[PDB]
């Protein structure tokens, strides 16, 4: 046949991979952590969103430390090999590397591990998504006035937040990154790279968002979201027939 | 409008 | 005039912009830091790379901690209006969020912080590139067979290595990640996006390098390199006459 | 090769 390019990660397999969708809204009394309200908002919203992208979308709530960690390690025990990509998504209060379960947290180190090229086998060089809306530490943007492959390849983080900072959710609409997140997804996902789609969610939430707050210090900030890429190929979510 |  | 789209930063601008080269190769003996052999190449492959896409190309070499702080401060304060981005190129030691002038680390936060968009006004909304040479961390890559914007929007690291790794240098060739870096920009910087671009640069750096050594702990180790986007826009180094 |  004629001239072959593989700068895009086939997406053509039988299946185009699973969505696990981690919704924690009520945590344990005990770690006086905050209730979510508007993250079944976020999960209602990306189920739909990922389920007209064709992927096997799972929705867990309100799950322990222990209960990610066992569904995460059970997950990449299965068999992805027709499967095209993974896609995790975390809704969940959080800090710098880490995520809460409802009792105590996880590492994002621990959860991620399990899909290294060399511990997941049918996922080796395939596209793996995790999706974060959690916060990142307490930090707040004022805003301004305008033969081998490595083990740590093929992997996307997509953050709600810039590293320090906190994440905003409204309690009616749902968490900024995750509202402009599955609206570019639905305008965009047939027509743009996957980066491409990434950075105008970047600019809605950078231009299209500010928090409201009867408390001074929380009042009037902004927030950009950060992408973290390790993958090795443009990553569409469409192919040729 | 609330933080995570 | 017809339909406008504004996806992409405004490259127009009479100037591209500096592209500031800090180059440190010889340490303080006080340190115990090793001389970075191979880092020249590097650094002489930028010049040119960077001088063929029309910046303004400024090298400096063994600079103290003191000295980096210093010229980073004097650049941000040069007025940047008639200039479509900025970008600044580390080749030296490192750790995770550290880079070493010859006698002593600098916060690479504390070198950002002075081009937020509210800190230096006539880059705001303008992209601001930071590529770097550095490790990250002690870890190695044993690999697997095969009205207002935000102050954190619109920078972009090129990281060449993950988080937590050590990045790979070569005495005679330069490092992985700036040789492969300057190989896609000269062939891809009149035709792709730069997340397009970055995307091949891993590729490269994933599949052609691997680390031979007499020392059974370092030897045949893997390098994938990280891309940390704030962008708000799609980044063409061309522009349309 | 060496590490930085
Ligand atoms: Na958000
Ligand atoms: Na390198």
């Amino acid at each position: 046949s004629g001239i072959s390019l593989d700068n895009s990660y086939k997406m053509d397999y039988p299946e185009m991979g699973l969505c696990i969708i981690i919704n924690n809204k009520n945590f344990h009394k005990s770690t006086g952590m905050t209730s979510r309200s508007g993250t079944d908002v976020d999960a209602a919203n990306l189920r739909e969103t990922f389920r007209n992208l064709k992927y096997e979308v799972r929705n867990k709530n309100d799950l322990t430390r222990e209960e990610i960690v066992e569904l995460m390690r059970d997950v990449s025990k299965e068999d992805h090999s027709k499967r095209s990509s993974f896609v995790c998504v975390l809704l969940s209060h959080g800090e710098e590397g880490i995520i809460f379960g409802t009792n105590g947290p996880v590492d994002l180190k621990k959860i991620t591990n399990f899909f290294r090229g060399d511990r997941c086998r049918s996922l080796t060089g395939k596209p793996k998504l995790f999706i974060i809306q959690a916060c990142r530490g307490t930090e707040l943007d004022c805003g301004i006035e305008t033969h081998k492959i490595p083990v740590e390849a093929d992997f996307l983080y997509a953050y709600s937040t810039a590293p320090g900072y906190y994440s905003w959710r409204n309690s009616k609409d749902g968490s900024w990154f995750i509202q402009s997140l599955c609206a570019m997804l639905k305008q965009y996902a047939d027509k743009l790279e996957f980066m491409h789609i990434l950075t105008r969610v970047n600019r809605k939430v950078a231009t299209e968002f500010e928090s409201f707050s009867f408390d001074a210090t929380f009042h009037a900030k902004k927030q950009i979201p950060c992408i973290i890429s390790m993958l090795t190929k443009e990553l569409y979510f469409y192919h040729l027939h | 409008d609330e933080v995570d």
